[PDB]
């Protein structure tokens, strides 16, 4: 009722409408390498009356906590602004962890006012989430019904079966080094339906370090040389 | 700061054969000045219950309103008037009501029951009554009572005729009390309402009392 | 017709269509008129009755001394009324001492019955209310519909079959302020009298009668109290 | 034009179509279907009718033709299939 | 139509009904009075090889004088417990003495009677049926029906096979074969395992000896009391 | 015909609450077997996409106390938020009492709660249905099969997955009580797994087996990992092949 | 329509139309007042032998001086007759008084009407200072003052029958004949002890059960 | 104030003064200090008078409901628990109240004493009010299980006496009542001073 | 139509309130209105339906007042008209409350409109059936008058209809001279107007509600002396 709810007889149709929904158009692909996790994503504003500097598919949560999505973008504003006070809090119980990898799964699990409270409405965006201060790395998907699947390499746009197919085509592997970025971006080339540049693609990088978007210049130099 | 203050007043009623005597001061004051010299505690209520206020001024008039609307209310709610000890039992739900912040007010209920007797129904601030052939209230309570208990019940006294009382005694000895009272007690005086309650209604006079 | 299912939903042709339905509750119900004059307000209600050996039921209803109403069509939610009216009243005489004038009474009544007109999931009261009342401009008589919206009248009356007598106060409305007590209280029976078939008739147990008066509060005479008035009904059905 | 109704019997009208009933069939009026007539209130002439030929069934079944003086009988299986019409 | 908690065209409360129909899904339960012990049986067959038998839970104690059988939904029913349970305890810890079965039964009627008031809640479709020792020695039975009311019975018969097994009570439902405590323990049997196959060990009865505890008749002795309504049988050629 | 969830038929049954329990049926795979000095719980790995990591470390099995583990096999959103619950009851339980809560009283408040969904107020029922092995004071090992409709069990050997039904008959077919111990529950596991999972030769991937054990005045609840596993598929694999030569 | 709160069409909200024909599914009830008193008359109607007739109960003793007698669902009564006692327990507490039947048919009307609308029907019947009185309540939150009404199944002809046997003199000797005799006439079976309750109404007398069993000598005149 | 109660063989007697004071001015001294709960129950004042009043005649709606509901009469025991949790939630807001609840039940005669800070206990004999100290102590000297009616009337009255004659806020008239199987009753109403003339001897 | 006019929660396919535009419907069939504002105040002016002859006096009269210096010439559903009258003065009291003064009357039709908005926003709530002027004057702020539709928001206006007829009493509206004419002529003039728009041609006799406002009432909005008022009544009528 005001819940996430419309479930008939061994059918959640409003949740599997969601799902038809998030299919989107916006890849967001998301690759886990061994020294850290890469979410690359399409920005193809409409015209050139749009501005890449003004919004931004990929949102710090914190320190180093990053975070893609998928369709329905303003229901995504929400979902990570919820996302940032849901981390924000944790962190104040649990003072000075610095939680992102041990809090990157918690911060999942408690990606549950995401959907198992839909508000009516579910939420129509799936979103990837990385993590690294644990000394390993982690990717996880958070859907409009489910919960964390812990990914190592996936897509969520309009060719996420072909994008996924791709991601284990070219062997997301596991000992590739933090410039699996490449291939983050070949596979966003193949989702991809233009000369991309850097106002065009936009990505964040989740090491151990930390998580930091990569400005247009990073950006660009790795699409040089592609 | 403090929400109590005593304004004074006496009140006194009386349940004769067939009539019920309410006389009470109407000299309102307080501390060492005088308000008003025209300030009545008796209030009547129905065409048989006449009811006294004395003490806390205030709570006095906002507990006759009271009844007056709960008195409104009943008549109501079922199309007849209230007794006068439905009135009384009434006024003793609403002062233990306010139990633990009481009205700082003696009420005494006089009036005409069902039988067409006299019935005077003494209170408590804090919601006791009883019934009673007569009762005294306010500050000249100590100092009035012992008069018409002595003379009214015969207290102490042998080899005399318990003679029921006529309305002229009963007048003359409320009179008798009241101006005895009011020289020594400052709060009582400057004027006298008297109410008699019989069956064809409610009698007021006023008889004026030691204007100092 | 899906439009007239709902009191919020609002009719394509204009008017919703829930509280048009809501005014025939008073339609549906026994007649009652009440008439102004220079100094009295008194309202006629047909008692109607359920059988013999029943009572004729209760109307003219009582609300304190200088205001009385007479309800007609739904009585669930007419009693409902009567105490927020009682209640009022004596909310005005506990507050400032003062009878409350019928004017802002009937006001209120409006504004709160309005709210349910709005309000999903809340039925308009669809009671009519011919309020009688004495305040300092002399005696009044509202009548207040289930749409909320009130009317001050020298002399309307609601019920069944209502319409005639309608006209003949409309008709007889002239010589009503120079009327003494008895003789406006005769006009008011007639009116009564002429709404019902011609086999029906006033009697002492079917009629009730709702003065208030300058020097006069309001009293709800019956049978005996009735009988005064009755004499000299020039009785033509 | 001249819209009219009826199909309302009173005790009056249920009587009657006692009688008309009872005229058929081997029943005589000694029997007082009065009190049935006041048993069931505003039962049509089709009930009545089937009332009359419930009390017939009853008689065949009872094997006894006669129905004249058959009334004790003829009350007790009409009281017994109003209550049936009633409650089942 | 309308399956809703509403008044129905024709009256009725569909809802409700269809609640009281649910009781026919469940088991067979029988009890019976006789002023020396009240005993009462289920007569459960399911028990896969697997499961543990001692959850099925179908007869259990309020305040160790109190017991109630199962006859429709299971959580519902164990809700009921839970509730009844601790209103009993809340009846003796005010008012010291002890929770009496009619007092519980108008508790648990009245529980009942609420779930169906309001559309929002679903109108508990279970049939509870309660015996049990007074205070002042009388032991009872009454019976609820899943809308609002409680029957004090001699004999229940609720469940599935209910009208047979009420009616071979009520024919031979005599006092004098009540009498003792193993008369009327025998009595319940030969009647309940008139219900379904009965042969091996499906008959689930219950014991309450006046101030004993609540007693679970053991297996062997539910075969002894079985073999001597077998004897009784005999003999009668 | 189905309406808001509370409602009824007209013969008088909970169609939707029938519905949701039968559609637990569907999809998801887990077992519960009972034996002395040990309990344990098989899981059907449903999605093994090369591209997962297996960090969480558990799907279907879940650590819900210290003398407890749960497994569902309903839809994961109502899941997560049941496992919860359960945590929280148990917990709470603890505080107040200081002692490890007994299995029945936490299978019974969880199975209330489902109840109360299924009963009052515009909500859904709770679409899961979920396994309880546990060690308690009172009753020793013991094991529990909740449903959706609120009526939980006191199971020792069952399923509840897609081929539930024929889990169970293979169970009951060779399922011996009291000669029942650790191993041989492991053994009778895994090859009732083998028998409901139509790929033979099933991985350790595909497959998550937890075991309660009772230690020196302390309970263990360890999930077999890979390795051991897959070891105990090779014995299953060499009794499979011994047995089929031996004829 | 189905809206327990819309209005029909025509002229009258429905959904309580459908509230107040439940008295034809409730048994039948039927009450006299006399100068005497007032008899409240009710057949138990029990459908097994084996249930106790202890045990239905349509007249229930509000207090010392009101009695009702219930037609529909018991179930609903038992609600109302208990808003009824608190209501008469309340009024007596704070007025030390006896509370007028009138009142308290006025407060469970009031109650009736205010969830989804009872569907009983009530004939509250006591003394007071204006005479033995009867109050007829409906399901929908209507009270009349009667002097002999019938309620329940087949309340028109029980009515019918008691418009012409009822006189405006009568006493309670009278009252509980016609109103046996009348119960008879509607109700199936006869009027067995163990199936008709019957409840007197005296000015100096509380409402007891008639005579329990004793009553014999009321019905062996039928 | 001065109250007692006992019981016996034969019922409960129940003897109490009848005088109400503020401070050093005697309020009153005919006050029916004995509460008639009901034709089965009886309660004493002490303390706060009002108080005493008001939760007593709030015990008897809430008996008189419980009877109505469960068509039997209510216990002893059972009036005395429900007053004394009543009473509990307010312990603490000042209120001071004393009382001796007693009546006859299906289990016999009964006789609790309820009081305000929380007391609550059965026993065979009670007395309370400033008074009281005085009354224990005759009580007990002339109080058996097996006295007659008329010898426990006398001791009651008796006892009265002493406590009106030791204490200062006690006298005026003597209140008596036995509660019996079948319901109290209403024995006599002494006054002191007739007590007085009678005891000179 | 058939499912997007059910509730106002609902949009039309084409992007549209339906809801609001059966509301205005209301409006539409009321009686009609008039408000013109003069050189140095506003005129308000009203016609009203006597239905039966029944009635007193000009009772449930379309003028109101909601503050001492604004006035309410309102048309539609009178019963919710009243209830926002209501309300409208309750804002108008709060105001005076909270930031002392009078209450401009741009912030009034501002507030009042908006509340109107909330509630033809929602679903369980329906928009109010009557359209409404609010005039006041003030030495500071001159003279005002703000018109708010059952919908929409308050817009300043010179001179306005609204209710039956707005059309045709617009269109001598604007063929009047406002803006130099003193509100005495006006009076006569909004009179004159409504005598012109159609009274009895389908209908019964009318009566002439006229307010008034200006610095010759030196604000204090009050209602025109009706027996001065009558020959300015005799002057429409010629």
């Amino acid at each position: 009722f005001s819940l996430t709810t419309f479930s008939p007889s061994g059918k959640l149709v409003q949740i599997e409408y969601a799902l038809a929904a998030v299919a989107g158009g916006a890849p967001s692909v998301g690759i886990k390498a061994a020294n850290g996790v890469v979410l690359a994503t399409e920005k193809k504003q409409k015209s050139i009356l749009y501005d890449e500097r003004s919004v931004h598919k990929v949102e710090p949560i914190t320190k180093h906590i990053g975070l893609v999505y998928s369709g329905m973008g303003p229901d995504y504003r929400v979902l990570v602004h919820r996302a940032r006070k849901l981390a924000q809090q944790y962190y104040l119980v649990y003072q000075e962890p610095i939680p992102t990898a041990q809090l990157v799964q918690r911060v999942a699990s408690v990606m549950q006012e995401y959907t198992q409270s839909g508000g009516v409405r579910p939420f129509g965006v799936s979103l990837l989430i990385c993590g690294w201060n644990e000394g390993r790395p982690y990717l996880f998907q958070s859907d409009p019904s489910g919960a964390y699947f812990a990914w190592k390499a996936t897509a969520m746009g309009k060719n996420y079966v072909n994008g996924k197919t791709f991601l284990e085509k070219r062997y997301n592997e596991d000992l590739e080094l933090e410039d699996a970025i490449h291939t983050a971006i070949l596979t966003l080339k193949e989702s991809f339906e233009g000369q991309m540049t850097e106002d065009n693609i936009e990505v964040g990088i989740c090491n151990e370090a930390g998580f930091r978007r990569l400005t247009p210049t990073e950006v660009k130099d790795y699409l040089a040389a592609i | 700061f403090s929400p109590y203050v005593f304004n004074g007043g006496t009140i006194l009623a009386i349940a004769g054969e067939d009539f019920a005597i309410v006389a009470s001061d109407t000299r309102l004051s307080e501390g060492f000045s005088i308000h008003t010299r025209d300030s009545p505690k008796c209030y009547k209520l129905t065409d048989k219950t006449v009811i006294g206020c004395s003490g806390f001024h205030g709570d006095c008039l906002t507990l006759t309103k009271i009844i007056e609307a709960r008195l409104k209310m009943y008549k109501h709610s079922n199309n007849k008037a209230m007794t006068t000890g439905a009135i009384a039992a009434m006024l003793s739900t609403i002062l233990y009501s306010r139990r633990f912040f009481p009205y700082y007010v003696y009420n005494i209920i006089g009036g005409l029951d069902e039988e067409g007797k006299g019935a005077v129904y003494s209170f408590d601030p804090v919601g006791s009554y009883q019934r009673d052939s007569f009762k005294a209230g306010g500050s000249a309570s100590a100092m009035l009572q012992p008069l018409l208990d002595n003379q009214v019940g015969f207290k102490n006294m042998q080899n005399v005729e318990h003679v029921p009382l006529s309305l002229d005694r009963a007048m003359r000895l409320v009179k008798d009390v009241f101006i005895s009272a009011a020289e020594r007690d400052v709060y009582t005086g400057d004027a006298l309402r008297i109410c008699i309650v019989t069956k064809e209604g409610i009698r007021e006079e006023t008889v004026s009392l030691r204007k100092d | 017709n899906q439009y007239d299912n709902d009191v919020t939903v609002w009719s394509p042709q204009g008017r919703i269509h829930q509280i048009e339905y809501a005014m025939e509750a008073v339609k549906q119900g026994s007649a009652t008129v009440g008439l102004k004059s220079k100094t009295h307000a008194v309202l006629v209600a047909l008692k109607r009755a359920q059988s013999e050996l029943a009572a004729h039921q209760k109307k003219i209803l009582h609300v304190d001394n200088h205001i009385g109403i007479s309800i007609a069509g739904l009585t669930a939610d007419a009693r409902l009324l009567c105490n927020f009216m009682r209640q009022e009243c004596l909310d005005s005489r506990f507050v400032f001492d003062r009878p409350l004038p019928v004017s802002r009474l009937v006001s209120l009544i409006g504004s709160k019955t309005q709210i349910p007109t709005q309000r999903y999931g809340r039925r308009p009261y669809g009671v009519g209310l011919l309020i009688a009342g004495y305040d300092d401009m002399g005696p009044h008589i509202f009548q207040t519909c289930p749409s909320a919206n009130y009317f001050d009248c020298r002399a309307m009356s609601i019920g069944a079959r209502s319409q005639s007598a309608r006209t003949y106060l409309e008709r007889h409305m002239s010589e009503f302020m120079e009327c003494n007590l008895n003789e406006l209280v005769k006009h008011g029976l007639r009116a009564l009298r002429e709404t019902l078939p011609a086999e029906q008739d006033l009697t002492t147990k079917n009629v009730s009668i709702g003065i208030v008066g300058k020097d006069l509060e309001f009293t709800i005479y019956d049978d005996d109290d009735v009988s005064p008035f009755l004499e000299g009904l020039e009785e033509r059905p | 034009d001249r819209k009219i109704e009826f199909s309302l019997p009173d005790l009056e009208g249920r009587t009657h179509i006692f009688k008309i009933h009872a005229r058929s069939m081997s029943v005589e009026r000694d029997i007082r279907f009065e009190l049935l007539a006041r048993l069931c209130p505003n039962s049509t002439g089709a009930e009545i009718r089937s009332v009359c030929t419930e009390a017939g069934m009853f008689a065949i079944r009872a094997r006894r033709k006669i129905a004249t003086e058959k009334d004790f009988l003829e009350a007790v299986n009409k009281v017994i299939k109003s209550y049936a019409k009633f409650s089942a | 139509d309308r399956a809703i908690t509403v008044f129905s065209p024709d009256g009725h409360l569909f809802q409700v009904e269809y609640a009281q129909e649910a009781v026919k899904k469940g088991s067979t339960a029988v009890g019976v009075r006789g002023r020396d012990i009240v005993v009462l049986g289920v007569e459960k067959k399911s028990v896969a090889k697997l499961q543990d038998e001692r959850t099925v839970r179908k007869i259990c104690a309020l305040d160790d004088n109190v017991c109630m059988a199962f006859a429709g939904l299971t959580a519902d029913a164990r809700i009921v417990i839970n509730r009844a349970r601790v209103e009993c305890q809340s009846h003796r810890l005010t008012v010291e003495d002890p929770v009496t079965v009619e007092y519980i039964t108008r508790y648990i009627a009245s529980l009942k009677q609420r779930y169906t008031q309001s559309n929002g809640r679903r109108p508990f479709g279970i049939s509870a049926l309660i015996v049990g020792f007074d205070f002042d020695g009388t032991p009872r039975l009454y019976q609820t029906d899943p809308s609002g009311t409680y029957h004090a019975w001699k004999a229940n018969a609720i469940g599935r096979g209910a009208k047979s097994v009420r009616e071979f009570l009520e024919k031979n439902y005599t006092d004098e074969a009540i009498e003792t405590d193993d008369l009327t323990i025998k009595l319940v049997i030969k009647a309940l395992l008139e219900v379904v196959q009965s042969g091996g060990k499906n008959i689930e009865l219950a014991v309450m000896r006046r101030d004993q505890s609540l007693k679970i008749l053991n297996p062997e002795e539910i075969e002894k009391y079985v073999a001597e309504i077998e004897k009784e049988k005999e003999e009668n050629e | 015909y189905d309406s808001r969830t509370t409602i009824f038929s007209p013969e008088g049954r909970l169609y939707q609450v029938e519905y949701a329990m039968e559609a637990i049926g569907h999809a998801g795979t887990c077992l519960g077997i009972l034996a002395n000095d040990g309990v344990l719980l098989a899981a059907e790995r449903r999605n093994i996409h090369k591209l997962l990591d297996e960090v969480f470390f558990s799907e279907k099995i879940y650590k819900l106390n210290e003398d407890m583990a749960c497994s569902v096999a309903g839809i994961t959103s109502d899941a997560n938020v049941l496992t919860n619950e359960l945590r929280l009851i148990a917990q709470r339980y603890l505080l107040q009492y200081q002692e490890p809560i007994p299995c029945e009283q936490l299978v019974t408040a969880l199975c209330d709660i489902k109840q109360a969904y299924t009963q009052f107020g515009g909500k859904r029922p709770f679409g899961v249905s979920l396994l309880y092995i546990g060690w308690d004071k009172h009753y020793g090992f013991q094991l529990y099969q909740s449903d959706p409709s609120g009526n939980y069990g006191g199971w020792k050997a069952t399923c509840i997955g897609n081929n539930s039904a024929a889990a169970v008959s293979m169970l009951k077919q060779d399922y011996k009580e009291g000669e029942m111990t650790l191993k041989s529950a492991l053994a009778l596991a895994i090859k009732v797994l083998n028998k409901t999972m139509d790929v033979s030769k099933l991985s350790a991937e595909k497959v998550e087996i937890a075991t309660l054990t009772r230690e020196n005045g302390k309970t263990v609840i360890r999930v077999l990992k890979q390795k051991e596993v897959e070891q105990l598929i090779k014995k299953h694999e060499e009794e499979e092949a011994k047995a089929e030569r031996e004829k | 329509d189905r809206g327990v709160n819309t209005f029909s069409p025509e002229g009258r909200l429905f959904q309580v139309e459908y509230a107040i024909e439940a008295i034809k599914l409730g048994s039948t009830a039927i009450g006299i007042q006399t100068s005497e008193g007032v008899c409240l008359a009710v057949e138990k109607r029990i459908t097994s032998p084996l249930m106790e007739p202890s045990s239905i109960e349509k007249i229930v003793e509000i207090d010392a001086h009101i009695g009702c007698a219930m037609s529909g669902l018991i179930a609903d009564a038992k609600t109302l007759i208990d808003k009824a006692r608190v209501e008469t327990q309340n009024h007596w507490f704070t007025y030390n008084e006896t509370m007028t039947v009138e009142s308290v048919t006025q407060a469970v009307s009031n109650l009736a009407l205010q969830s989804r609308p009872f569907g009983v029907a009530l004939l509250f019947g006591g003394v007071d200072e204006k005479g033995p009185q009867l109050f007829h309540m409906d399901p929908s939150g209507t009270f009349v003052q009667c002097d002999a009404r019938a309620i329940g199944s087949a309340s028109e002809g029980a009515q019918s029958s008691l418009q012409e046997v009822y006189h405006k003199s009568m006493t309670l000797k009278e009252a509980i004949k016609s109103s046996l005799i009348i119960l008879k006439q509607v109700m199936e079976e006869k009027l067995n002890a163990t199936n008709i309750e019957l409840a007197t109404v005296q000015p100096g007398q509380n409402f007891h059960m008639f005579t329990k069993e004793e009553l014999e000598e009321v019905i062996k005149d039928i | 104030t001065t109250t007692l109660a006992f019981k016996f063989r034969h019922g409960v007697i129940v003897a109490a003064d009848s005088r109400a004071t503020a401070g050093a001015y005697i309020a009153s001294q005919t006050v029916k200090k004995v509460i008639e709960i009901n034709p089965y129950l009886l309660g004493t004042m002490a303390g706060g008078a009002a108080d005493c009043s008001f939760w007593e005649r709030l015990l008897a709606r809430q008996c008189r409901i419980y009877e109505l509901r469960n068509k039997e009469r209510i216990s002893v025991a059972a009036a005395s628990k429900l007053l004394a949790n009543m009473v509990y939630q307010y312990k603490g807001m000042g209120l001071s109240m004393g009382t001796m609840i007693c009546g006859w039940d299906k289990r016999g005669p009964g006789l609790y004493y309820v009081d305000s800070e929380g007391n609550r206990i059965s026993g065979a004999t009670f007395s309370v009010g400033s008074g009281s100290v005085y009354a224990y102590g005759v009580m007990d000297r002339g109080y058996s299980y097996d006295l007659e009616v008329e010898q426990a009337y006398d001791l009651a009255r008796r006892a009265i006496y002493q406590a009106t004659y030791r204490d200062a806020y006690s006298g005026g008239a003597v209140n008596l009542y036995h509660v019996r199987e079948d319901g109290w009753i209403r024995v006599s109403s002494d006054n002191v001073a007739d007590l007085h003339e009678k005891y000179s001897g | 139509g058939t499912g997007y006019d059910l509730s106002a929660s609902t949009f039309s396919p084409d992007g549209r309130v339906f809801q609001v535009e059966y509301a205005m419907k209301a409006v539409e069939n009321s009686s009609t209105a008039i408000g013109i504002r003069c050189k140095d105040g506003v005129v308000f002016g009203v016609e009203k339906l006597v239905l039966s002859k029944l009635y007193e006096e000009g009772s449930n009269k379309r003028l109101f007042n909601v503050d001492r210096h604004v006035g309410m010439a309102v048309a539609g559903l009178l019963a919710d008209a009243r209830s926002l009258a209501d309300i409208a003065r309750e804002e108008a009291s709060n105001f005076r409350s909270n930031f002392g003064y009078n209450i401009p009357l741009k912030h009034l039709a501002d507030r009042v409109a908006m509340y109107v908005h909330a509630y033809t926003l929602y679903s369980a709530v329906r928009p109010f059936g009557c359209s409404f002027m609010l005039g006041s004057y003030s030495v500071n702020d001159g003279a005002q008058l703000y018109m708010i539709d059952p919908s929409g928001v308050s817009y300043g206006y010179w001179g306005c209809a609204i209710g039956k007829a707005r059309q045709a009493a617009k269109t001598e509206i604007e063929k009047l001279q406002m803006k130099e004419m003193t509100c005495r002529d006006i009076v006569k003039e909004v009179a004159k107007i409504i005598y012109i728009v159609h009274d009895e041609v389908k209908d019964k006799a009318f009566e002439l509600e006229l307010s008034w406002v200006g610095e010759l009432t030196n604000g204090r909005h009050e209602i025109v002396p009706k027996d001065i008022r009558e020959e300015a009544e005799k002057y429409a009528k010629e």
